[PDB]
């Protein structure tokens, strides 16, 4: 995350972090329930064996809420394509259930029509992660969050050198120095409505980080609600 | 009109049926007696920041 603020105690409890063999983060996720994590399909090609960590806000100290979980099954969208990042979505089933507590809780899955007409027409969403703090910088040891405006679809299409499919949306700023970045991919995009937070997107891709005339591109979760429901039944 | 006027007074999901508003809630909440508010069924309901 470029810019934004630190998540304070209890503020981003649905954050998951995918960690490699060396206990290093390479992507994010969203806690959907005690057995399931939402992430990006493209993240799966970034490590041979990985685990999932929840309840962590500072990777340099022990806070008391941290828990590591092994993955039982990977469910990747079969229509995912590396050339365009279309259908960039996957669900992970964990071997043991997540025990909810301070800093460990799920985000809500919305219904499609209400989310599209009411949530995605709000001024902003919230993105979060342990990714780079500057395009060429190193990964953050602190969990960060950032408020990002929804961007007009036509403007987004004009600004992009790469195709924006019906399965993607845009968010962020034209020139202001605030955006998601490398390592945040697969992480939560959520929208607040009357003090309840609903999943609205998955951190997907971007031409650099916080570049002028460029936006952040997110998987459109609302196009995948029946798909997500099927995956969570097996 | 209806769901377009302040979310039909619903806490969460709003749906229009035959010139009338119908409210509903995310999984883990039950609709209150007034047919509008959403009440958490148990500890750590979805979408809430944690405080204790
Ligand atoms: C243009 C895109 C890319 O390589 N594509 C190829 C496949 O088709 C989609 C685009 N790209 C180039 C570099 C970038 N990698 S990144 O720095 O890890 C990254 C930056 C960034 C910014 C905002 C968001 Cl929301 C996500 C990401 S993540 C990235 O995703
Ligand atoms: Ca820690």
């Amino acid at each position: 995350i470029v810019g934004g603020q630190e998540c304070k105690d209890g503020e981003c409890p649905w954050q998951a972090l995918l960690i490699n063999e060396e206990n290093e983060g390479f992507c994010g996720g969203t806690i959907l329930s005690e057995f399931y994590i939402l992430t990006a399909a493209h993240c799966l090609y970034q490590a041979k064996r990985f685990k999932v960590r929840v309840g962590d806000r500072n990777t340099e100290q022990e806070e008391g809420g941290e828990a590591v979980h092994e993955v039982e099954v990977v469910i990747k969208h079969n229509r995912f394509t590396k050339e365009t990042y279309d259908f960039d979505i996957a669900v992970l089933r964990l071997k043991t259930p997540i025990t909810f507590r301070m800093n460990v809780a799920p985000a809500c899955l919305p219904e499609r029509d209400w989310a599209e007409s009411t949530l995605m027409t709000q001024k902003t969403g919230i993105v979060s992660g342990f990714g780079r703090t500057h395009e060429k910088g190193r990964q953050s040891t602190r969990l960060k969050m950032l408020e990002v405006p929804y961007v007009d679809r036509n403007s987004c299409k004009l600004s992009s050198s790469f195709i924006i499919t019906q399965n993607m949306f845009c968010a962020g700023y034209d020139t202001k120095q605030e955006d998601a970045c490398q390592g945040d991919s697969g992480g939560p995009h959520v929208t607040r409505f009357k003090d309840t937070y609903f999943v609205t997107g998955i951190v997907s891709w971007g031409e650099g980080c916080a570049r002028k005339g460029k936006y952040g591109i997110y998987t459109k979760v609302t196009a995948f609600l029946k798909w997500i429901d099927r995956s969570m039944k097996t | 009109k209806l769901c377009s006027l302040d979310n039909g007074d619903c806490d969460q999901f709003c749906h229009e049926e035959q010139n009338s508003v119908v409210c509903s809630c995310a999984r883990g909440y039950t609709l209150a007696d007034n047919g509008k508010a959403c009440i958490p069924t148990g500890p750590y309901p979805c979408g809430k920041q944690t405080l204790e």
